[PDB]
């Protein structure tokens, strides 16, 4: 038994070039759509909930998932491979910093420790990188609102808007029109809600699209009363019934 | 493409794995070895062939037993099947320390089975090479199983494996008929040593010993036990006498 | 965890990783060494691939692993780098444990001994280095050159050279060294070495560097222009004829 | 709390003649006052002409005992059956009980 | 280059094949089942074919019982069936044990999900070629119906399917719910529950059973169990007696 | 214990240390170093339990040795007695803890001035005028309190240890075999031979 | 074909053959012959022992576990060494815990178990040599055949290395002979030798050039070489 | 690739077979035993004049009783003999006596096969077998003067003379003949210093050559050159003689 | 086993050259040209931004230039994931050497330290090297500005004016064309700017794409200060310099 694959399994090509992490890169491609908009005060993320069977309760599964109570992510390529980068996502948020600190990982942080986990996947021995990208959006004291985009190569980098996915060639082209930097949270779930149609081709509503923003904060999410510095998580997952209200403005 | 059957935790195209597909071959050609599910025990013989006047009689006894209450018999690669048997003395052992009950076959059967099933998870072991019958009675009775390369096993009522098995089939499938209402340890014995003498066709060639043992409630009291002396040679004319 | 045995036999009694090791060597810059009757000389070529670097900063080609030991390289860098540290460190160490330094051909041994050993380890690739290590040993003036190459062979030598072009000034060396009178002066003893790099370095005062050791920790490099000088006195001595 | 050590008395003598030897023990084992047995072997025959009695604690001297003997077993192994001089075999014992210094 | 194909690394195509495989593999039992829930019951069917005479029929099965609450069947080889029933009994006993509380359906699936998704990303670790559905009637969620892959996938669902001709009872499920209108079988009794399930798998797969041909299990309120081929046989004389 | 003195004058720093070496009944040696030379301008000096102090000190110099090939220069007294004072804070948190306490004095060639460090066994570092460890202090600490001045030469700092050697000879109940003295300046470390009657 | 399944022992060939122990298999019948046979009071080995040059010397054949038990090589040397001197532990073991001589049947299935584990293991290799074993016990005087594949088999005689078939069709001929000449160790001895010879081509025995052993009733397994086996020749 | 302790299809270990290859191209090496001691000659072969040729160590001693020629990749050696010597004095220190030369020589054998990638059976950390053989030479009061051939297989041979290196084969030949059991140790001196010249491309002097011997009374001593120079010229007189 | 499966990354050409360290150089000869100028009162890095967009909010972005100490800087060209690796373990290292010693780490200390860590993942381990190369800006009082420069293979050196990543062959040429010993900070930054004017592949070299640091030694104080222009820092030197 005993893994013996303590070698690498991605390596340099004569080229130059590292195929595991190409090919990684091809199955993000391969992926459903995912964006991000980045507004003034707020930021939103979303993606089409491409149910694989009319049997299958979409709802049981969330490609949007809150990391902090400030922070979400979406992704686009292996489910399987994001689930698990979540779990991970959301632990070393604290065993590396809220265990330090007293406090969450400030968005560019625990997107940096996320890239990091990648990176390893791309030189550790006996394994193969992740086969999806991630949209992380969040807000902290310092850095207000920001989006970052995490790739299988470990490389991350901030957008003031981008998709990634199927329709991201066309879909970043309809957010570079769109996007301006007077945009608030409302307009950026408009845009988002008409720029997630296109890459969508059947029914597109509250119970196929998944959208969740970082805004606000929510004292009335937070569950208990008494600590005025603990005002409430500003990352918020649209309802369906949000969704829908919002389709027929749209 | 080809070659998906250089290593061993290899999916093939059709989704098959050919290092324990070619195991089993190494199963096939091993000696006959069968198993009969009496109704308070039951009965384990096999084929041992006479490479020469040179082996002493008697002398290399190949079926094993586990514990105090349970009998292995195996046709393959020999070695292999005295490891998973030191596998299951281990496994009976740690059972019993911790629960104080002898380990019930069922319990057994998949401690082997999961055992089994994990060479064929990695590149860096090979798969077992026999197939191995086993019981004994416990809590519930008598319970026969039989158990694959592959790791897969279930209860049998009868059990053959090796060259012979199809004629050992056969035999077995006819006297399930026969015996709607069960058979006895004491007619389990005859019956075994007469469906290893039918079997040995297959290998006519050369001149073998037979092997049988037991384990039943009524005969051996739940004990694993060898046929031996006057029941042993008379279970062996019975089989000499309708082998003609 | 990795234990890969890269360095093995192959049908003809080769080991390959090892023989490429050498390989790396023949392509580094040359290095040469030759022993007077009082003190040891080393020189190595610069290469000039690019141009424009910093010598004050850039690591040199002559390493001092004790107050009255060097060691200089053809090969790889990088590998060099490594076995300096080990060698320093054993240097150390001795002087603690046998309250003396190390004698050339101990330090020497024990260099050759990391190269071997890296040629018979799983999951390692032999050192693409080759060494010449230079000096006296405590409280002696005979000095002291020996040579050693990935294989993890070694030996001494009254004059030696390695690294690129070296079949060349070894030639030099054999025509031109007499062990029944070595070069009794620093001087004539530096003469002869910057010779021999010229036979090679093809006019390059600022590529070619040279270190004196004497006995009892006296060891020296030469600037561009002690070295520049030899150079000259020496392109005469060609034209007067 | 445990104490490891007891003491089974005994007494033991060894004399050198010229061209033999002697190694001479009582037979009585005890703990405290009481006798554990009025014949209970001490001295006893390792081969290659040696006689060794290690008294004190019985427990230790039959393990040293036995170590030792195993010890002359593998010389044979070892060295083609040859004799285990006597000064050989001392030097033996020696790293044997220095083995377990502490 | 070629060998892209013999461990779980990605193809140029940013395929992983060894996983492709392994569903293939899930098939080799020629079985199908399907899993429905009932009002406050879950129910999953099995195919089940011994043709072997000499086999003891009753010690053959790819329904397992996790826990009290949790059943589970699978789709796939019997061995790596047994290798997973096995690590999910361990783990839904050492939850209950750390978190005081019984493990749920879809955390047990969550968990074994994740532990598929590794032998899809570690090269010295198989897939298993197996699917698993796990059934229960959650203490919070209600009747549950939660599949796993060798990919590392899994969800909820309303009912499932899966085996040779799983799309024929998927469609067939399919068009009972676009009817109803509801996500489940608005039947109080599991029996019932029981008997709706066997008949939509006799229509989908135009065949008739007898009572050892089917294997049932059923999930109630803190308990789930599998039928006798005589509980078995009750209901599908139930059945009958309506056609 | 040992006498271990250091004061830092003008321009250097003088280490006095006590030759004595006793055993229990017996004085076994009365012309004992109890220093190591770090490097070239750094001198440490050191009292302690009769094995850590020498293994503490020789392993020390090993380092400062090879730090000093390897980056062909000399580290600055603070550097050095930085590495020092670590070194112990480990060894106070460690299965069995080196018992020694040193003095360390060095001169910076870079700021071109005399340092004197104080370190005992749990890592405990200091920067002083003058120093000692052990008993000595209770009695030179206040002798230099009185008698000390920063511009003092030398000269004038052997004569206020002659003041100290002799109280200590006066007062301190053993006899520790008169000192070794040693200065370190600009031009590096040499010692007293004659302070026997200086 | 056989050459994509042969380079190394955790793969199995399309027919189910373990090619890597094979050719360790190999390896003993490329050695020089030995036999082996016992009647019910002795065990007796006899081995060819074959040189290099007339300069060197003669490989030993013969190893001595215990006093009890012996056995013979064919094949390679080293790993006879190891095996053997893993069975001298487990004598020893068996005494030092028990008080007990490990029976000769015992010895075979731990020898066998040993020999497994390099089988079915990446990165081990089978051990090539081959064991013949013989050893008086409680139950009396035995004899094992040992082979790398892990297979231990109890006989009344036998032979491996090269040309060995010719001795082995002598015992077998033989047998209800040998296997009676109880309480006479030169008979048998005797009969071992005319056993061997059977498998001669090059020379003939001489006395360097043969190794008997013998272990029995009251007879402490020992070793004859030279002019010790001169009488026999 | 395959591993690196793989069978061939006639049962031989690869990486051991092409093991001896490279000790065929070593330089010549040479050991004869009689009954007044045992002579140990080597052929140093310097790859250039400018080798202080005497830096060259191919014969060492393994203790004061005991002494050893090699041939091969000679870097590989230098661990067999560390070993060897802590074997010899820690006999001495464990059993008051010395060690004898052929268990000696048993216990630098054992550690031949401990090479692999993780073979089943210990924890043989090594990646490849020695790329050298040894003639190991010494005198013990059990069996006298003795010789003996250890390979990178583990195994080992005694000879009364044995020549192992690129010449070998041929001189082996004439040792073969050459060798008797009434040699003396001046006749096996000249004998090994004649072999070797026939051998050797270089014309043997006692700069290319070097000799040594083991005797009971002295130990193992290595022949200084002007020694071994002046049996060179014995030999040529001798030579020339008929 | 696996044996089958490993590339060996650690291995020599028959030429003696390290196969996966030559292509990690090729892997970086297409990454964003990253220059370093060093003046006789400071030193400059200078990086083009490899791919760009409308949307990529360049404030908060950093993807060429890391502040490793207070006095040491670099600039990166490779794979961004892989740098970040090497970067913490750097700024750790400068920390301790910090710790242990009261006293900045010296330039070169820390270039030979990060240098050794990647020579390693050349001779054992069976990984891949990190696909990258840095260029090093510091200053310490021993030999005050340095500029350096190390990559896959582990080899560091010294330099003036030195470039990484892709066209360095002509940004190479362009420097050695015009830089002299006696160029003074700005002057070194205008060099830097034309230079990447020069070798970029977009159309015009606008701020939006570059990263830009200088550590100079303020006069007003007498200490040394690191600055990273801001995206307006670097929109204002474009054009001073005559870019616009």
């Amino acid at each position: 038994m005993t893994d013996r694959y303590s070698f690498s399994l991605t390596t340099f090509s004569p080229s130059g070039k590292l195929g595991q992490i190409d090919y990684a890169l091809t199955a993000v491609k391969q992926g459903v759509t995912s964006l991000g908009i980045k507004a003034t005060n707020g930021v939103v993320i979303a993606t089409e909930k491409k149910s694989s069977s009319p049997l299958a309760m979409s709802e049981t599964l969330s490609k949007v998932s809150l990391l902090t109570p400030d922070i979400g992510a979406v992704y686009s390529g292996m489910g399987p491979d994001y689930r698990v980068l979540v779990d991970k996502s959301r632990k070393v948020a604290h065993t590396s910093y809220k265990r330090i600190y007293g406090e969450y990982p400030p968005t560019k942080l625990l997107v940096s420790e996320v890239a990091k986990i990648m990176q390893e996947a791309t030189q550790s021995g006996g394994v193969r990188p992740f086969g999806v990208s991630l949209l992380i959006a969040g807000h902290d004291e310092f850095n207000g609102f920001s989006l970052y985009q995490v790739d299988p190569s470990g490389s991350y980098f901030p957008w003031k808007a981008t998709a990634i996915g199927k329709g991201s060639v066309a879909a970043k082209t309809f957010l570079e029109k769109r996007w301006n930097d007077e945009l608030e949270l409302e307009d950026a779930i408009h845009i988002a809600l008409l720029t997630l149609k296109e890459s969508v081709e059947g029914e597109f509503n509250g119970d196929t699209i998944e959208l969740a923003i970082i805004g606000d904060e929510n004292p009335d999410l937070l569950g208990y009363t008494g600590i005025p510095t603990d005002k409430g998580p500003r990352f918020r997952k649209l309802t369906s019934q949000e969704i829908n209200d919002r389709l027929e403005a749209l | 493409g080809t070659g998906y059957d250089l290593s061993n935790s290899v999916f093939s195209p059709d989704g098959r794995n050919f290092q324990v597909e070619y195991a089993v071959k190494a199963v096939e050609n091993g000696t006959t070895s069968i198993g009969i599910k009496c109704n308070d025990g039951v009965v384990f013989a096999v084929e041992k062939l006479i490479t020469s006047k040179l082996l002493v009689p008697q002398k290399n006894v190949k079926i094993q037993v586990v514990d105090r209450h349970i009998g292995c018999v195996y046709s393959g690669l020999i070695p292999d099947g005295r490891h998973l048997v030191n596998r299951g003395r281990e496994e009976a052992a740690s059972f019993k320390k911790l629960y104080k009950t002898p380990i019930p076959i069922p319990a057994f059967a998949d401690r082997l089975g999961q055992y089994v099933q994990a060479h064929t998870l990695y590149n860096s072991v090979r798969p077992f090479g026999v197939s191995t019958i086993f019981g004994g009675v416990d809590k519930n009775g008598a319970h026969l199983y039989m158990l694959e390369p592959s790791g897969s096993y279930w209860g049998y009522k009868g059990a053959a494996t090796g060259k012979g098995r199809q004629s050992a089939k056969a035999e077995l499938e006819k006297l399930v008929d026969h015996h709607p209402e069960g058979l006895s340890a004491r007619e389990a014995v005859k019956q075994a040593a007469k469906i290893i003498y039918l079997a040995h066709e297959d290998n006519k060639e050369k001149d073998f010993e037979l092997e049988i043992s037991w384990c039943s409630l009524s005969e051996t009291n739940g004990l694993h036990k060898f046929v031996k002396g006057d029941l042993l040679q008379e279970a062996i004319d019975f089989a000499q006498k309708e082998i003609n | 965890g990795y234990d890969r045995a890269l360095s093995i036999f192959s049908p003809d009694g080769h080991i390959f990783q090892v023989e490429y090791a050498l390989e790396a060597v023949k392509r580094g810059t040359c290095a040469v060494g030759v022993k007077g009757k009082n003190c040891v000389v080393l020189g190595c070529e610069r290469r000039s691939t690019l141009k424009l670097q910093d010598t004050r900063i850039t690591p040199s080609k002559v390493s001092k692993i004790d107050s009255h030991v060097v060691l200089s390289f053809s090969g790889l860098n990088a590998d060099s780098r490594i076995l300096i540290e080990k060698a320093r460190v054993e240097a150390q160490s001795h002087r603690l444990t046998l309250e003396d330094p190390v004698t050339v051909e101990y330090l020497t041994r024990y260099v050759a001994g990391v190269q071997q050993r890296y040629t018979q380890s799983g999951g390692v690739r032999p050192f693409g280095v080759s060494t010449l290590i230079a000096g006296f040993d405590p409280r002696d003036d005979e000095p002291k050159l020996y040579q050693t190459e990935p294989s993890g062979i070694y030996s001494s030598w009254s004059a030696q050279t390695i690294g690129r072009n070296s079949k060349t000034v070894r030639e030099f060396l054999e025509k031109n060294y007499d062990r029944k009178e070595p070069p009794a002066t620093v001087e004539e003893c530096v003469k002869l070495t910057v010779r021999s790099l010229l036979e090679v370095v093809q006019t390059g005062a600022k590529n070619i560097e040279i270190t004196v050791v004497k006995p009892d920790s006296d060891i020296v490099a030469l600037s561009s222009e002690e070295i520049n000088q030899y150079v000259t006195q020496i392109e005469q001595e060609k034209q007067e004829q | 709390q445990f104490n490891p050590y007891g003491d089974n008395g005994g007494t033991i003598l060894g004399i050198a003649g010229e061209d033999f030897a002697v190694l001479a023990g009582d037979t009585r084992n005890i703990t405290d006052y009481s006798i554990n047995s009025r014949y209970e072997p001490k001295v006893f025959d390792c081969g290659d002409n040696i006689v060794m009695s290690a008294n004190g604690f019985a427990a230790d001297g039959d393990a040293l005992v036995k170590r030792f003997k195993n010890s002359v077993k593998w010389y044979h192994f070892d060295h083609n059956d040859k004799k285990l001089s006597i000064n050989s075999a001392a030097r033996n014992i020696q790293h044997l009980l220095y083995g377990k210094r502490f | 280059a070629g060998y892209d194909r013999h461990i779980t690394i990605f193809s140029p195509e940013g395929r992983l094949y060894q996983v492709e495989y392994a569903f293939k593999a899930t098939n080799q039992t020629n079985i199908n089942s399907l899993a429905v829930r009932g009002k406050d019951c879950t129910v999953v069917i099995s195919q089940k074919k011994v043709p072997d005479k000499l086999l003891d029929p009753t010690t053959v099965s790819y329904i397992f019982c996790i826990s009290r609450t949790i059943g589970m069947v699978v789709n796939g080889p019997i061995p790596d069936a047994r290798n997973a029933a096995l690590r999910a009994k361990a783990e839904a006993a050492e939850f209950r044990y750390k978190y005081g509380y019984d493990m749920p359906c879809d955390v047990l699936a969550k968990r074994m999900a994740n532990l598929s998704q590794i032998y899809t990303q570690r090269a010295y670790m198989r897939p298993l070629g197996v699917i698993l559905t796990f059934v229960s009637v959650d203490e919070e969620l209600g009747p549950s119906i939660y599949k796993t892959d060798p990919a590392g996938y899994y969800v909820g669902y309303k009912a499932t399917a899966t085996g040779p001709k799983q799309q024929e009872i998927t469609t067939n499920l399919e068009n009972h719910f676009k009817k109803s209108k509801i996500d489940h079988i608005n039947e109080e009794s599991w029996e019932k529950v029981v008997e709706f399930a066997i008949t939509h798998m006799i229509d989908a797969l135009g065949t008739e059973f007898s009572k050892n041909d089917l294997e049932v299990g059923v999930a109630t309120k803190d308990k789930f169990f599998t039928l006798s081929a005589e509980n078995i046989e009750e209901r599908l004389v139930a059945i009958a007696e309506q056609d | 214990m040992d006498i271990i003195l250091g004061i830092r004058v003008q321009d250097s720093v003088i280490l006095a240390s006590s030759k004595a070496v006793t055993r229990g009944i017996s004085v076994l040696k009365d012309s004992d170093d109890k220093t190591r030379q770090l490097s070239p301008h750094t001198l440490m000096s050191f009292a302690g339990e009769a094995g850590d102090t020498v293994q503490f000190a020789e392993y020390i110099q090993a380092n400062i040795q090879l730090y000093s090939i390897r980056e062909d220069y000399e580290l600055s007294p603070q550097a050095v007695s930085s590495f020092v004072r670590q070194e112990l804070a480990k060894s106070i948190r460690s299965r069995r803890p080196y018992q020694v306490n040193v003095l360390i004095g060095g001169y910076d060639k870079k700021k071109n001035k005399p340092e004197l460090y104080q370190i005992d066994y749990l890592g405990t570092k200091v920067e002083l005028p003058y120093g000692a460890h052990g008993y000595s202090g209770f009695y030179t600490f206040s002798l230099l309190d009185h008698h000390y001045r920063p511009d003092m030469t030398t000269e004038e700092g052997l004569d206020l240890l002659k003041l100290c050697v002799q109280e200590l000879e006066k007062r301190m109940p053993m006899d520790f075999k008169g000192v070794i003295v040693k200065i370190v300046d600009k031009d590096g470390i040499r010692q007293v031979d004659d302070f026997q009657a200086q | 074909f056989r050459n994509n399944y042969d380079g190394d022992t955790v793969t199995f060939s399309p027919t189910g053959r373990l090619f890597q122990v094979e050719y360790a298999l190999e390896a003993i019948k490329q050695g020089s012959v030995t036999v082996g046979l016992r009647s019910n009071t002795h065990a007796v080995l006899v081995a060819l022992k074959r040189n290099a040059d007339e300069l060197s010397s003669y490989q030993k054949k013969i190893i001595k576990c215990d006093e009890h038990m012996g056995l013979s090589l064919a094949g390679l040397a080293p790993d006879a060494r190891v095996l053997s001197n893993y069975l001298r532990q487990q004598c020893n073991y068996s005494s030092l815990v028990f008080n007990r001589k490990l029976a000769v049947e015992r010895a075979g299935h731990l020898l066998c178990d040993k020999a497994q584990k390099n089988t079915q293991s990446y990165g081990g290799r089978p051990y090539g040599v081959g064991l013949l074993i013989i050893g008086y016990d409680k139950s009396g005087a035995h004899l094992l055949e040992f082979q790398p594949s892990g297979n231990v088999t109890e006989l009344y005689g036998t032979a491996i290395g090269a040309r060995s078939q010719g001795a082995k069709t002598y015992l077998e001929r033989t047998l209800d002979t040998f296997i009676k000449i109880d309480g006479n160790p030169d008979e048998l001895i005797k009969a071992g030798v005319e056993a061997i010879s059977q498998s001669l081509r090059d020379e003939s025995l001489t006395v360097d050039n043969l190794s008997i052993a013998i272990v029995g009733k009251d007879t402490p397994f020992t070793i004859y070489d030279g002019e010790a086996v001169a009488k026999y020749i | 690739d395959r591993g690196v302790s793989t069978f061939s299809p006639e049962g031989r270990l690869f990486q051991v077979e092409y093991s001896l290859e490279a000790i065929k191209l070593g330089s010549t090496a040479i050991g004869i035993a009689t009954k007044e001691g045992v002579v140990l000659g080597v052929e140093k072969r310097a790859t250039s004049p400018l080798l202080e040729s005497d830096s060259i160590e191919k014969i060492v001693e393994i203790d004061r009783h005991i002494g050893c020629a090699m041939s091969g990749l000679t870097a590989d050696a230098r661990s067999m003999i560390e070993h060897a010597r802590t074997a010899a004095v820690t006999h001495n220190l464990y059993y008051d006596e010395d060690i004898n030369v052929e268990s000696l020589t048993q216990s630098v054998c054992d550690l031949a096969l401990r090479f692999g990638e993780g073979a089943s059976g210990e924890e043989r950390l090594m990646s490849r077998p020695f790329g050298v053989a040894l003639l190991i030479a010494g005198h013990d009061a059990d069996d006298g003067y003795q010789l003996f051939h250890a390979e990178p297989s583990g195994t080992f041979y005694r000879y009364n003379a044995k020549a192992i290196g690129s010449g070998s084969e041929g001189a082996q030949a004439e040792l073969l003949n050459e060798w008797h059991s009434s040699l003396t140790l001046k006749e096996a001196e000249l004998l090994v210093l004649k072999i070797l010249k026939q051998v050797m491309e270089e014309k043997l002097d006692e700069n290319n050559a070097q000799l040594s011997c083991i005797t009971k009374q002295d130990g193992f001593k290595i022949y200084d050159n002007e020694k071994t120079a002046e049996l060179i010229k014995e030999l040529k007189e001798k030579e020339a003689a008929e | 086993g696996s044996r089958r499966y490993d590339s060996r990354t650690t291995i020599f050409s028959p030429e003696g050259r390290l196969y996966q360290v030559e292509y990690a150089l090729e892997s970086i000869s297409h990454a964003g040209t990253a220059i370093g100028i060093m003046a006789s009162d400071g030193i400059v890095l200078a990086a083009e931004r490899k791919v760009t967009s409308t949307l990529l909010e360049q404030d908060t972005s950093t993807e060429k230039l890391y502040k490793l100490n207070d006095k040491i800087a670099v600039a990166v060209a490779g794979l961004t994931a892989d740098a970040e690796i090497l970067i913490n373990t750097a700024r750790i290292h400068a920390q301790n050497y910090l710790k242990t010693y009261n006293e900045d780490i010296p330039v070169e200390i820390l270039v030979r330290r990060l240098s050794d860590i990647k020579q390693g993942y050349t001779q054992h381990g069976g990984l891949r090297p990190f696909g990258v190369s840095f260029i090093y800006a510091g200053y310490d009082d021993r030999y005050g500005y340095q500029l350096y420069t190390s990559n896959p293979s582990g080899n560091y050196t010294g330099w003036k004016a030195i470039s990484v990543g892709a066209n360095t062959s002509a940004a190479q040429t362009l420097l050695q064309m015009d830089y002299k010993d006696d160029m003074k900070v700005d002057d070194a930054i205008e060099l830097a700017l034309k230079t990447l004017s020069k070798t970029t592949d977009s159309s015009a070299l606008t701020y939006d794409r570059l990263e830009f640091a200088t550590i100079r030694k303020g006069a007003n104080d007498g200490e040394v200060y690191q600055k990273i222009f801001k995206p307006q820092e670097i929109k204002d030197i474009l054009v001073k310099t005559g870019i616009t």
